[PDB]
């Protein structure tokens, strides 16, 4: 189960394999990855699927106090709640999720939280177990401060080949836009992204 | 052998028409060695009647749990708890200590003094409500008995037509399980009283 | 003591009137990564009978030259032998059963689960499965694997007993074998769209469809679906 | 310890006990009792892991006697019998688990009638006119049916418990090196000397 | 498991349960643990059933073959010994065995010989093997006598399978007894434990915790 | 056991069988696997018996005291939150596979819970032991959009399919359906693909066929003055 | 790690009759918690009145089936066409679940048939070798199940005569090969009922003197 | 370590990183795995380096038997000797094994060779522990029939990725040109390759 | 468990065995023997491992007495001492090995001497003139050398070992029922019963 997130010029797209398995058995095919923990900050979650969704809900009762109190967190700002709790629970969970969102001022900032938990601002990353076989694609094919139609394309081709070469990718390849315009919701199907 | 049931002893429970019956061994082992022929399963409290299987040390203390339990409810409300009520309780003792937990296989049998309709309950090891008013079986003849039990099943036998099937049932099923093979108390319960009567049968 | 390396997922299959349908997908997994693709389950042999193969592909190639070296072992020691004592079903699926268990019993065992299916020179349909343990039954609808679990209850709805074989014709088991296909290409991970299908008849003789895809491909409702479970 | 029996007759109790104290492979002490009195009439005999034994038995004792002075009445046998299948049965559940197993004979004075109660260390109470743990009942209750009588008098008993040491001598390894042999009656409780 | 066998001077008794416990499961009440090598000796089969059956019919075999060469019967001492050599080789491959090897010869009088799994060739007056065989030395012992007539010696051996399968949990079945001449053994019956329990202890008096 | 939610247009169908088992011996032949968690929530229950049965009733009460608490209808999206939090607090360490579905206001839901704390949505979904055999007819048989007909239809048939391939899912099914802002209904032996078959000689017989020894009255009432 | 055993499931049951003998089972073979199939027989003729189940791993117990029934082929060229007894039969089997002990089987073998008086007799092995003659044996998952039922209503224990407080037994009846036909099917009805390996058929092997007979039922897949 | 060989429409180009690890200490970083085991066939090794080596001792010594006794043997028949070797001795060795060499009556061909021996033909192909990370790069980059610098180029760039996220892949890029005319080797060096 | 002993004086060498045999948690038989002769002027004791003690022993009887009527005369101490070492070292090498102890205690008949050996279950053979193994070794050693003095004789060895028997009987946790103790001297082996 691969999961990205890109930045642009004007933002941050991410990207999800909506496909959950517990062993050979896919538990559900339609379960996307995309978990809002604010209007312009959001997750993506892969590794064990539990465990990130009770670190994830968590984070959003601190965003929510963050909100009322604090005015607006960043994209930094929820990064780092991830990497807090991933610390601290080093041996009873991992967590590879990936925290994107976008900023009026910094435009869209990515940052990996490890498995351990760290941070790392990357203009592009990529992480999961789907995350090992589109490694070489993803360095060589994106460059920066793209257009839009550009950035959807460079999602939706690197995860393409991810579910070629692993079996816990597949689904539908979700993504969500985050830009100045709003919150914008993307789907494909197998039927056409296979012909590429 | 098992840990949760060295020490075996085997209850079984039936329902006829209008009357319930339980009846049990009254060998207890521990390992190999038979050490008592006098040690009742089946203990009561009020009106509803109790065997509890397993592990012997944890029958003896539920034995005393359940009669505390019981007789703070009676003398509190003034009157008698009724075996559709005590299903739900013996499910609650269980399931507090899930974790290092009692090793018991507890079946009810009673009959209703406000429906005068028999009730007959299963529990596990932390606890279930196994509502099948088919027949209740537990102990470590368990296998044995949900298969002798079945074959003899006719519903709705006559009070002392029933006393001669879940005899019958237990005898065959003890000469052929290793943990209990000792003595025999069958209680054939009714609405208005309660007969206990031992068998005659067949040491090891 | 053998671990499999790379192996194949599930093969489904089931009777009709006038044959047997032994279908599926065709992929070599090693593990997480699906490494090779296009690799070929169904080996027909001879021309009566198909004998597919899930499992290790390193004891698939391995059978692969031992049933065609049948074949050329048949066509020895006799004036001829492909139509004069034609080759059976029977002769290969008993073939592999004892060196299948042979090969266990050296605890170093050969690892596939088979399906062999075929029309007898009697033209009864034979469908019955072996595998490295050593079992084998016959049934109505067969299929391995994952497939065992999941894909064999739809075609158990189409023919339920043995003497439910003579009401399904050629066109009700192939819509059924897709939509066996259509499952296992949905909730197995280790199942790819690609698959070979080979159906024996018994008047006609083996037609060998390969690489059909799986159409009809349902995921509009994806859209609709939203959250983990709850959106806030 | 390495030997325990328990056989109760028609108005006394017997009891049997190891002198041997087996500490890896030297026998630190060959004269040693295994036995406390817990009230002027109700004997307790223990055997098990050493260490858990001796620090069980007073503990034990001290509160069987706490509650004597109390109500300033003794309690019944089938009272103090109980007390102590409490103590082993809250234990296997504990921190700290004994491996203590008991028999306690009393000569009953409200009902005026002997008891013998086995109690295991995992904690099951039963009433039973025989007892002994360990690797000594696996030779002494197969014995003791065909020699005992529905009663006999307390020299009779003595005898037949000097029997089952017989047997235990002869088939088992187990160094014990003689018996204490006490008996509880209606008069106190008192040591009979014996081979 | 409750075998014992014990000779006297009328001959050697052989008396065996007839119950096989799997574990928590009973396999057969109906059994015989009396291997009948031949009509002068009689093995007894306790641990492993599969073992014992098997290797007691070889030594049958060779008790015959034996025989055929030299026209003269097959001793005690060395039908034991040879079973004995030949179950150490198969030491350490899962075998059990603890078999009394017992007979009654013109040139030896009666003998019990016990044979191990572990290659052991054991002469005894008294022996007993099984789980159970705590309890069967408990009754044997203390009513043992060499002098001691056939029909009372039959009796202590039935006494000495009721105890021990009372207080056994592997052992019931039925009291499978017989007795060994120079002529070799002559059955002598199989009486249900249940029935003959009853009896018991109503004449000697034994049984005071069964209250029927 | 099998278990599967089908959501339609107008609410959610949850259906389970009857059969219970715990080893390779059936515990009872009829006992449900529906347990109520709200009068607009219902859940069925795989795995260890035991566990979904207690946790069913704990987060219950939690919820029916939320409805007094909040003054305003039961939330299947409530529920499924706490009971999430439950879950997690063993550390997987409760072995309990749930699907709960049910109608509130914000709509009909049908959610899939595991052990662990996973948490899955989908349309369609199944739990249990025989899980694999229902999943592959919801996948072929269903479409997006149903009536009310076609959802019953097709959920009794899932877990028919279960019966008859597998082991641990066994005797009736026992269907519940949930439509938005109507009554639960709770149709008891829906469906019977196997009637019983009976035993073919009578087995009861006199007294004395078997013995007894004592006859007794044991105490279970206080006497008065007489 | 490779493992070698598994389990196919089943019960099976054979009955001693005074002048026929029965052996049955049911239909079902399994893996895991599928269903292989709903209909493949346990219970095979091998000829001379010898009816043979090996009920447990199948791949155990049909390699022991190929065992025997190459026995019986050198039994007639050397021995000349005579009647193999099933008692010889016994032993001969023995030693081909003996012949690798080292390797042990697991299947639970019932034979049944006559003797040489035409007195029904089963006899029942171990999985490591041993055998013996019983009168009533259940093989198999559902074996526990069976038995206690089987003692009562062919043996006759545990129950006694009216008019005496239940203290004479109630004694033998010869029995009916109809009335045992109908007794096996009450014993794998119960078992359909409350054990999970047992259902879908039920094939019942009569060996009379009137040839081999096979009978079907159904059982449910509940 | 990874290593690979590409089809073209005049031969086969075999690729490899030269760097022998045991553990994760460098023996030798200029340490080649493109052997020689044919006058026209040579063999690509990753697993166990040990194991490796010997199996293809055997491979070569049989081929040399081969093209005296029987006349000089193919890519088909050098890949099938390997997969015996690999299929007996399956838990006994650890080698995977890529055989690919020049036909003038096929032209190049590329079988690899599993862990556990399975034989497979493929136009292109990929392993060691390098190659998973590459392998989406390598399937969108590769055509069949292509000219002769840009399948130096392709391959040049594969491996360089392989380097980029790979620890053990290193040392230089060195190639095998099989072509009619003989053999070209061919050597990189990081200043050139690494930049690109 | 499992004693032997040996103590050499100077014209006897008195060897001693244990008539326990023990096979489970249960001693099998009373009364047994345990020490046999390899020749009429070299006797073997043995212990070890249960099972391998019969086996061993019949073993070393048949080679001795072989060799005995290839020579045609008894063969010295020495020479039975180094071929029962040799038969355990080969033993410890192969796959089946022998966990047995003896101790051979002869008397040379061309040097006119008591010769005591001990050899060891790992297969050392030396010389040693108050050797023994097990658990008796462990009190033994000790004691026997304490009222020992370079000059001595059958009956004085004899006191010495009655004396050691009953030293085992008090701090050993294991019934020996006695030992059975068979000299060697120039007039051949005798058995004499001792306490």
């Amino acid at each position: 189960t691969s999961i990205m997130a890109v930045t642009f010029k004007d933002g941050v797209i991410l990207g999800a394999d909506s496909r959950t398995t517990t062993g050979a058995y896919i538990a559900n095919r339609v379960t996307d990855k995309l978990t809002r923990v604010h209007d312009k900050i959001w997750c993506c979650r892969s590794g064990s699927a539990a465990d990130t969704q009770a670190i994830a809900d968590i984070v959003q009762y601190h965003l929510e106090l963050y909100t009322s109190q604090y005015g607006t967190p960043s994209t930094e700002t929820a990064a780092s709640v991830f990497k807090e709790l991933c610390y601290e629970n080093k041996d009873n969970l991992t967590a590879g999720i990936i925290v994107a969102g976008y900023d009026d001022k910094n435009k869209g900032e990515v940052y990996t939280i490890p498995l351990g938990g760290s941070v790392h601002k990357l203009p592009y990353a990529i992480a999961g177990s789907g995350s090992t076989f589109i490694y070489g694609y993803c360095d060589k094919n994106f460059r920066e401060n793209m257009s839009k139609e550009e950035t959807v394309d460079f999602i939706k081709h690197s995860l393409s080949q991810a579910i070629k070469w692993d079996g816990s990718s597949g689904g539908v390849i979700r993504m969500v836009v985050l830009t100045a315009a709003g919150v914008e919701r993307l789907i494909f199907y197998p039927d056409e992204y296979e012909q590429l | 052998s098992d840990p949760s049931s060295i020490n075996g002893g085997i209850v079984v429970a039936m329902t006829g028409k209008d009357c319930v019956a339980i009846a049990c061994d009254l060998r207890l082992g521990s390992q190999s060695l038979g050490v008592s022929n006098k040690f009742e399963k089946i203990f009561h409290y009020g009106h509803v009647f109790l065997g509890i299987t397993g592990l012997a040390t944890d029958v003896t203390t539920l034995n005393e749990m359940f009669r505390y339990k019981t007789n703070l409810y009676k003398l509190k409300e003034e009157r008698a708890i009724e075996p559709e009520t005590f299903t739900q309780l013996v499910s609650s003792s269980l399931y507090e200590r899930r974790f290092g937990p009692y090793f018991v296989g507890p079946v009810v049998a009673g009959i209703n003094s406000k429906s005068g309709k028999p009730f007959i309950a299963g529990f596990d090891l932390i606890g279930c409500i196994d509502e099948a008013k088919d027949f209740i079986v537990s102990g470590t003849a368990s296998d044995q008995l949900f298969g002798m039990c079945e074959s003899l099943y006719e519903p709705n036998l006559e009070p002392e037509d029933l006393f001669e099937t879940i005899s019958q049932a237990l005898l065959n099923a003890a000469d052929r399980d290793a943990l209990s093979g000792w003595g025999a108390v069958v209680y054939i319960i009714k609405k208005d009283e309660v007969v206990k009567r031992y068998l005659k049968m067949r040491q090891d | 003591t053998q671990q499999p390396i790379v192996t194949g997922t599930s093969v489904i299959s089931m009777k009709y009137d006038n044959g047997v349908i032994i279908a599926a997908d065709n992929l070599g997994s090693y593990g997480s990564l699906l490494r090779f693709n296009g690799v070929e389950r169904l080996i027909p042999v001879g021309d009566n009978t198909v004998v597919g193969i899930s499992g290790d592909i390193s004891d698939m190639q391995h059978i692969e030259r031992l049933l065609k070296d049948l074949v050329t072992e048949n066509a020895y020691d006799n004036p001829l032998a492909d139509a004069e004592e034609a080759l059976e079903p029977s002769y290969i699926f008993e073939y592999l059963a004892t060196v299948m268990y042979q090969r266990r019993s050296k605890m170093n065992p050969l690892w596939n689960a088979i399906i062999v299916a075929g029309v007898q020179s009697n033209g009864d349909q034979f469908l019955r499965y072996v595998n490295l343990l050593g079992v084998t039954y016959s049934s109505p609808t067969l299929a391995t694997g994952f497939g065992a679990h999941m894909a064999n209850p739809l075609l158990r709805k189409v023919v339920d007993r043995e003497s439910d074989i003579p009401k399904t014709t050629v066109q009700v088991a192939e819509e059924a074998i897709v939509n066996a296909m259509r499952v296992l290409y949905y909730r197995d991970a280790r199942s790819s769209r690609n698959f070979s299908l080979a159906i024996i008849d018994k008047n006609t003789g083996l037609t060998f469809k390969k690489n059909l895809q799986v159409e009809n491909m349902k995921w509009d409702f994806a859209k609709d679906i939203k959250g983990y479970g709850t959106q806030k | 310890m390495d030997i325990i029996l328990g056989i109760r007759v028609q108005d006394s109790v017997i009891l049997a006990s190891s002198k041997a104290v087996t500490r890896g492979i030297s026998v630190l002490k060959d004269s040693d009792d295994k036995t406390r009195q817990l009230s002027p009439h109700t004997l307790m005999s223990f055997a098990g892991e050493a260490g858990d034994t001796v620090q069980f038995a007073e503990y034990i004792q001290a509160n069987i006697q706490l509650y004597s002075i109390r109500e300033d009445y003794e309690l019944s046998p089938q009272a103090v019998s109980s007390f102590v299948r409490q103590e082993l049965a809250k234990s296997i559940r504990s921190r700290r688990p004994y491996q203590v197993n008991v028999l306690i004979g009393g000569y009953d004075k409200k009902k005026n009638k002997p008891e013998l109660y086995q109690i295991d260390y995992l904690g099951t109470k039963v009433e039973l006119p025989y007892g002994a743990h360990g690797y000594s009942g696996f030779y002494t209750f197969s014995l003791l049916d065909h020699h005992y009588r529905p009663d006999m008098t307390t020299e009779e008993g003595l005898d037949l418990l000097k029997l089952c040491v017989q047997e235990l001598e002869k088939r088992m390894p187990m160094d014990f090196k003689g018996v204490i042999v006490k008996i509880v009656d209606k008069d106190g409780i008192r040591q009979v000397d014996d081979f | 498991t409750t075998t014992l066998a014990f000779r006297f001077q009328g001959g050697i008794i052989v008396a065996v349960d007839s119950r096989a416990t799997a574990g928590n499961w009973v396999a057969s009440q109906t059994v015989k643990k009396v291997i009948e090598i031949n009509p002068f000796l009689l093995g007894t089969m306790a641990g492993g059933a599969a073992d014992c059956q098997f290797w007691e019919t070889w030594l049958g075999s060779q008790c015959r073959l034996h025989e055929l060469r030299e026209k003269e019967r097959i001793s005690v001492a060395a039908a034991s010994k040879i079973l004995s050599n030949l179950v150490y080789q198969y030491k350490g491959a899962g075998l059990s065995m603890g078999t009394m090897i017992c007979g009654y010869t013109r040139k030896e009088g009666p003998t019990i010989y016990y044979v191990d799994s572990d290659g052991t060739r054991l002469k005894g007056d008294i022996f007993c093997v099984g789980s159970g065989q705590t309890f069967a030395y408990g009754v044997l012992d203390s009513n043992y006598k060499w002098d001691l007539s056939v029909e009372d010696a039959l009796y202590l051996g039935k006494r000495s399978i009721l105890a021990a399968a009372h207080r056994d949990a592997y052992s019931g079945g039925s009291v499978n007894l017989y007795h060994v001449t120079e002529d070799g053994w002559i059955y002598h019956g199989n009486h249900d434990v249940g029935e003959l329990f009853w009896k018991v202890k109503e004449e000697e008096g034994s049984f005071n915790n069964v209250i029927g | 056991t099998t278990i599967v939610g089908v959501k339609f247009n107008n609410g959610v169908v949850i259906a389970a069988d009857t059969r219970s088992t715990q080893g390779p011996i059936v515990a009872d032949k009829n006992c449900a696997k529906l347990h109520r968690i709200s009068p607009k929530i219902w859940c069925a229950g795989a795995g260890t018996a035991a566990d979904t049965e207690a946790v069913t009733q704990l987060i219950g009460s939690n919820i029916e005291l939320h409805s007094l608490y909040t003054s305003r209808e039961p939330r299947v999206v409530s529920a499924l939150q706490m009971l999430k939090q439950h879950l997690f607090k063993y550390q997987g360490h409760i072995g309990a596979y749930l699907i709960v579905a049910g109608v509130d206001p914000t709509g009909s839901h049908l959610f899939s819970i595991h052990a662990h704390g996973s948490t899955d949505v989908g349309y369609y979904l199944s739990l249990g032991s025989g899980s694999l055999a229902a999943m592959a007819v919801l996948e072929s048989h269903w479409k997006q959009d149903l009536t009310k007909e076609e959802a019953i239809k097709l959920a009794s048939d899932a877990i028919q399919a279960g019966i008859w391939n597998d082991l641990g899912s066994g005797s009736n099914v026992d269907v519940c359906v949930m439509e938005i802002g109507k009554d639960a209904e709770y149709l008891r032996n829906y469906l019977t693909p196997n009637v019983r078959e009976e035993k073919q000689k009578s087995y009861k017989f006199p007294r004395g066929t078997t013995a007894v020894l004592k006859e007794s009255i044991v105490n279970i009432c206080d006497i008065q003055e007489e | 790690q490779f493992n070698p055993y598994g389990d196919n499931g089943g019960t099976i049951l054979g009955i001693a009759g005074e002048d026929f003998a029965v052996l049955a089972g049911d239909t079902r073979n399994i893996t895991d918690y599928s269903i292989n199939s709903r209909y493949e027989p346990k219970v095979f003729d091998c000829g001379d009145n010898i009816v043979m189940s090996a009920n447990g791993f199948a791949a155990d117990g049909d390699a022991l089936v190929k065992r025997f029934k190459n026995s019986v082929k050198w039994y007639h060229f050397d021995h000349n066409d005579k009647k193999l007894s099933i008692n010889s039969a016994a032993r001969n089997i023995q030693h081909l679940l003996y012949g690798k002990r080292f390797f042990p089987y697991y299947v639970h073998t019932i034979i049944a048939g006559l003797d040489e008086d035409g007195k029904g007799a089963v006899y029942s092995f171990d999985p490591v070798g041993s055998y013996e003659r019983e009168q009533c044996r259940a093989g198999g998952a559902a074996a526990s199940l069976i038995m206690p039922f089987l003692d009562n209503q062919v043996n006759f224990k545990n129950q006694y005569e009216p008019g005496t407080n239940g203290k004479v037994k109630k004694p033998l009846k010869y029995l009916s090969v109809e009335e045992v036909i109908k007794l096996v099917r009450d014993s794998f009805t119960s078992a359909t009922e409350r054990h999970i390996q047992v259902g879908d058929g039920l094939e019942i092997l009569i060996v009379t003197k009137d040839g081999v007979r096979k009978e079907f039922y159904e059982l449910k897949r509940d």
